[PDB]
C-alpha cells in the first residue's frame, strides 16, 4: 500500500542507517 | 546471521518472527507486507518428507522485535493467524522451487515506529536491481545473540550460483553472498529462513523485498552461497491470494 518501505525512524526523519550507503554504492558502480 | 552486526532500533520494521505456539519455538523469519499479510518461505510451514505440515492454529507471529530474550512491552506485537496459503506449485520434492507462503493475520496490526510494511517489487524495480554485484540486506538472530543482526550481501552471477550446487536451480531463485578472497564475509543461517532479502530503491528510496531466504549449504562457508526465492517472479500468485482472500 501507499506508504510501504519508508521507515518511520529513518527515511521519514531524513536519517540514514549505518550501512545503507554501502547498498546504494553497490548499484552506482 | 553469521558475521553481521547489531541492527539499529527500527531498522527493519517489517521483520517478523514465526513461532510454534505449543510448544514454544522459533521456526522462521518472515516479513510484513501490509497490515494483514505476512510473507515467508513455504518450507517453514510445509515439508512432507519430514512430516512437517503446520496449520494456522499451531502458529503465532511476533512483530516489531529488536531483542530476542524478552517480551518487548510497548514495542513488540503478537498476532495469531487466520489462514496459511502455500504456492500450489511449491516443489518440495526436488529443489524447493517456488518456496513461498503467505499468512493472513487474525486481525490487522497497527503501524508504529517499529512496525511498518516493506514494498514488493514491480517489474522495473526487479529488472534494475537484480544484478550481480548489487547488495541486498538480510536480518535475523545470531548463533546459539540477544539483538537483531543485519548483514549486506551482493547478488551472485547466475553461472557461479549454478556451479556451487548439484541442485537444479530455476529462474525462481537467485543466490547472494561474498566469493572467497573478496575479504568480507556474512550469511543467513537456519533460523533466518523465511526472512526477507531487502534492497533500497534508488528511484524512490523505498525498501523492497526482492528475496526470501530459502536454502543453502551450511553457513558462511567459502564458495557456498545462500539461495533466495525470487519474489517478483511469484508476484502474480502473491497478488492473486491477497486479492482473493483477505476479507
Ligand atoms: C497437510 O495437511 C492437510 C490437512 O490439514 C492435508 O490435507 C494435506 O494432505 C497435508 N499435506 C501433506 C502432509 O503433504
Ligand atoms: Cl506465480
Amino acid at each position: 500500500e501507499a506508504d510501504c518501505g519508508l521507515r518511520p525512524l529513518f527515511e521519514k526523519k531524513s536519517l540514514e542507517d549505518k550501512t545503507e550507503r554501502e547498498l546504494l554504492e553497490s548499484y552506482i558502480d | 546471521i553469521v558475521e553481521g552486526s547489531d541492527a539499529e532500533i527500527g531498522m527493519s520494521p517489517w521483520q517478523v518472527m514465526l513461532f510454534r505456539k505449543s510448544p514454544q519455538e522459533l521456526l522462521c523469519g518472515a516479513s510484513l507486507i501490509s497490515d494483514r499479510w505476512v510473507l515467508t518461505a513455504a518450507h517453514c510451514l510445509l515439508y512432507p518428507p519430514w512430516d512437517k505440515n503446520f496449520t494456522e492454529n499451531d502458529l503465532l507471529v511476533r512483530i516489531g522485535k529488536h531483542s530476542r530474550t524478552r517480551y518487548e512491552r510497548n514495542i513488540e506485537k503478537i498476532s495469531m493467524l487466520e489462514k496459511i496459503y502455500i504456492h500450489p506449485r511449491y516443489n518440495w520434492r526436488e529443489n524447493l522451487d517456488r518456496d513461498i507462503a503467505l499468512m493472513k493475520l487474525k486481525k490487522p496490526v497497527a503501524f508504529s515506529d517499529y512496525i511498518h510494511p516493506v514494498c514488493l517489487p514491480d517489474r522495473e524495480t526487479a529488472a534494475s536491481l537484480l544484478q550481480a554485484g548489487y547488495k541486498g540486506r538480510v536480518t535475523g538472530w545470531g548463533p546459539l545473540p540477544s539483538v537483531l543482526q543485519v548483514v549486506n550481501l551482493p547478488i551472485v552471477e547466475r553461472p557461479v550460483c549454478k556451479d556451487s550446487t548439484r541442485i537444479r536451480i530455476t529462474d525462481n531463485m537467485f543466490c547472494a553472498g561474498y566469493k572467497p578472497d573478496e575479504g568480507k564475509r556474512g550469511d543467513a543461517c537456519e533460523g533466518d529462513s523465511g526472512g526477507p532479502f531487502v534492497m533500497k530503491s534508488p528511484f524512490n528510496n523505498r525498501w523492497y523485498q526482492m528475496g526470501i531466504v530459502s536454502w543453502g549449504e551450511g553457513c558462511d562457508r567459502d564458495g557456498k552461497y545462500g539461495f533466495y526465492t525470487h519474489v517478483f517472479r511469484l508476484k502474480k500468485w502473491i497478488q492473486k491470494v491477497i486479492d482473493q482472500f483477505g476479507e
